[PDB]
């Protein structure tokens, strides 16, 4: 058998079925909680570019899609959960996605802002902001991906072991 | 320093107070101010750029029938209609063109097509008599524009001179790019003052009505900006 | 409140719902007729370069699409009417559009052929020619619209204020 | 010397022996391994590069109900659903989410919609009591990987680190250039030595029934490899 | 008269237009029963050694569960708060409201020093356990600060312009 | 980077999972582990110093009576008894000696003062025959020191030899700087090491109770840290 030495500088997407992800349900005119949290592994470092696509599909408890006048906002925070005004991404509209093909189209394809670095004991957040007299979010439907693996189109999120470079500490406190 | 975010026509980075809708006015045609956004106190100031902030605008109007002993499945309007970007067919539109709502039979009500040349609509269902509807069918004929006001309801200029119409803004297919609507002008602003998104046109649009299915706010806006913290 | 100097040169597109146009309904075989009129406003000067998109929507009655043997051709026009050979524009049948992504796609979106200008009082009209016992255009329903605002995919019409510019006379 | 070859979960290239199939495990959560390919004797080794060579996997599961007097015209599963690449029509699918067949009826039977929210599909029959019904509808909430055995039984390595989830596989519209699915590794080997494709999920899936209309073998896989004669 | 300094001493309270409150039921850390703003064109300084004192009452006009938790803290504008330079994480209980703010010995003081610019917030969290009376404003006062007093501090306030 | 927090026995900055509480141990008199504090995996470490913070702990127990016919008006202890920093006087203490709550009668009730001698305390009301009863007294007799934990039950240190009585804990004015508390040792932890507060004492000290009338959780804890973000 051969296997290639991958650069560590692997290419990779999140999703809801991982450990350092988690989510809980949410009501409505609700922004505060992160319906969605993320947090860095130990002795890893995750970065996210600019041209990063973004791709929220929640849901309703019955099985819906919400009123599109709903906001999502990827937020990085500082640790303990203190969110921080700059590095901000992705304050878009729940509307306007076209779920069917979004992540399928590089047009509906819809990328973040700016760039974004994830140093390894830090919080990324989705706060989700509702109108009232609505239906809330269900955790059991809902889902996020970010990211864009396995195709020729949109970017993907690049990880790397913090153990392995030596300027790993660098960028890290470059942020 | 400077962000590229998007603004709506409820609360958002705002706050539900530093916005203000309005609906237009019907018998005398006039350039009526349907949405304002005013800076709040926190920015340091905003901006706004042609061919580089993209767009959503999708308005509606409201009207209402009477059930009857006849067989309808049809219905009339006051507005000029046309499909959403074009099409004779119903769910492979970007949104519906219409929907329409039963106050007794609280449901839904599914659309088959309708004529698009005149002011005609079809229902799939068969109202009874006596039963109340209502029907918030796509908008047509209209001019939308900005201005800015300091502070004062005191105008000092105008974006853009040239009105772009709403009819236009239905037809293109929305939220692609290299297609996506970009009009022009380079506006700035800073604390307190407010930008005004004006309409001109006869039929009377809705912002809300408690009772319409696919979300609670009927129409929207959905627009691009870049603000200096 | 503060607003760029935009350019004079201003980007803009042309449809019904103006006043310096306008539009009149027509039977069939009647050429000289002008579906719609379109003038130049006063003090204004409108340009028109070779690579403007175009696109009619024209109707019947009934709201159906007509006989795609039929015929526009865009056309300027020398003062009280006359028409011109030369500077004509977009001699193209009224098939070979499919309207549902005319404007929509670049592909389906039909340039013009040669520049063209518009002094602030000249004329540009549009011909039809409708093939005898078929059935007539509807204004009503009817539509032109030439430029491409709003798209980084085609091309503008350019308009400019005669009284800003000093060789804007030269030009014209 | 070097081509360009498809490998598929029967026969092919390499003959029906050096393939090997296999079902997964339910109640331990383990990483089966449900197929594996072996370098016959007559090739010089195999390559395999990521971004380069592309893929399909189509997966699915079994279940089974009891017919009743009452018209069910619908059933529940234990297998989180969705539809293909996300619609909620049948037909338009690139292929269906879920198959019926009844057993005494030697038919097919259609689909007409589902919930896709919660583990639910429609019948567009309505089942007899007593009738006997197998169903292989989608599966979901797995993840799939690769890995290469030294004519042992004995691993050296691992193609690529992180698992890539079919739930995701599915949901991207397959066989498009541009869209295509390209894993990431880069692996080779040579004569006798194995590659394994390997399955980590709950739900049971399937390759073989032998009561299936469309085709005989269920599920399939179908890898695009380079090869050195 | 006797030209007074620029940097005039001052003690906060609730009526006034730059404070705002709002009542607060049980488990609810994010929302802030008070809020404070930086007017315009002013400077405000909070020195190290600064008084602190809350006097937060249930609406039948009693106290809380001593257990609860108070926490002054600076955020940056757009109601976001920040780790550093916060102050004042204390509990609410351990006060002696009626021999708090005239005995310097039950006086409470700040930890570190801080700045207010022109526009910017400060927000008081607080942390009630479940199954407890809730926060009513009409009785609640807030005061930092010690003006006319030999001991303590007094906020420091000054005009920009 | 660093700061001054205080923590307490429930929630604070940790988020009531790596706390944890235990009552003591009667008949066995033993070195157990009345409370403990877990450092999270957020921070990245804690100090604690003597002499440079301050602290705070009020214990009690529980006791019980049974309602009689005779007009009582004083019931005797299992506990050493003493005032709050000492004086004969009622609600003059920082805080009340004893609590007494009548579960018929769900009310408070007051205390006039006590012996402070012998296990002795008067009650100010009558109870009835047969009426419940509980009391949460002062407790006294006992020791409390500090150990630290290497995340596995393990230890490596004590903080300070010598244990310092709860008896004169109660006994000093708290809350008073210059009279404030403040034991010796200089510990420091890190990630889910835990620091572990110890008590050796007979009489069995409370929680929780839930028919408390001064707040839900009798007892408490308050101590200064500094910790580094």
């Amino acid at each position: 058998p051969e296997i290639g030495n991958n650069g560590a500088e692997k290419q990779i997407s999140l999703h809801k079925g991982q450990p350092f992800i988690d989510t809980q349900d949410v009501g409505a005119a609700d922004p505060n909680t992160p319906a969605v949290t993320i947090e860095g592994p130990s002795d890893y470092v995750i970065a996210i570019d600019a041209g990063t696509p973004v791709a929220p599909e929640f849901r309703d408890a019955n099985g819906d899609k919400l009123d599109p006048s709903t906001r999502v906002t990827i937020q990085k925070c500082d640790k303990q959960g203190n969110p921080l005004g700059d590095g901000i991404v992705f304050s878009d509209t729940l509307g306007r996605f076209e779920y069917s093909k979004m992540r399928s189209d590089p047009d509906y394809m819809r990328k973040t802002t700016t760039s974004l670095m994830i140093d390894e004991r830090e919080i990324v957040k989705i706060f989700v902001e509702v109108p009232p007299n609505a239906n809330g979010m269900d955790a059991d439907n809902s889902r996020i991906t970010i990211g864009d693996d396995t195709s020729d189109y949109g970017k993907a999120v690049g990880i790397v072991e913090h153990g392995d470079l030596s300027p790993a500490e660098s960028k890290a406190v470059r942020q | 320093q400077t962000q590229e975010y998007t603004i709506n026509h409820t609360g958002g980075v705002l706050g539900d107070s530093y916005v203000t809708t309005a609906s237009n006015q019907t018998s005398p045609q006039r350039e009526t101010a349907v949405l304002s956004f005013e800076c709040p106190r926190k920015f340091e100031e905003i901006n706004y750029v042609g061919q580089r902030d993209a767009t959503r605008f999708v308005p509606r109007t409201t009207e209402s029938i009477t059930g009857s002993a006849n067989d309808d499945t049809v219905v009339d309007l006051t507005a000029n209609i046309q499909p959403v970007a074009g099409e004779e067919v119903i769910a492979e539109q970007d949104y519906p063109v219409a929907v329409a709502y039963n106050v007794t039979q609280g449901v839904e009500v599914d659309v088959v097509d309708a004529d698009y040349a005149a002011d005609t609509v079809t229902l799939g269902t068969n109202p009874a008599d006596g039963d109340e509807v209502k029907v918030w069918p796509i908008m047509s004929d209209g001019d939308v524009q900005f201005r800015l006001i300091n502070q004062f309801g005191q105008e000092e200029g105008r974006v853009y001179p040239w009105s772009t119409p709403l009819y236009r803004w239905h037809d293109f297919p929305q939220l692609k790019r290299g297609r996506e609507i970009n009009l022009h002008g380079s506006a700035s602003w800073s604390e307190n003052e407010t930008l005004e998104i004006l309409l001109d046109a006869p039929q009377a649009l809705t912002w809300e009505d408690s009772d319409y299915p696919r979300g609670q706010y009927v129409t929207t806006l959905e627009q691009d900006v870049e603000i200096t913290l």
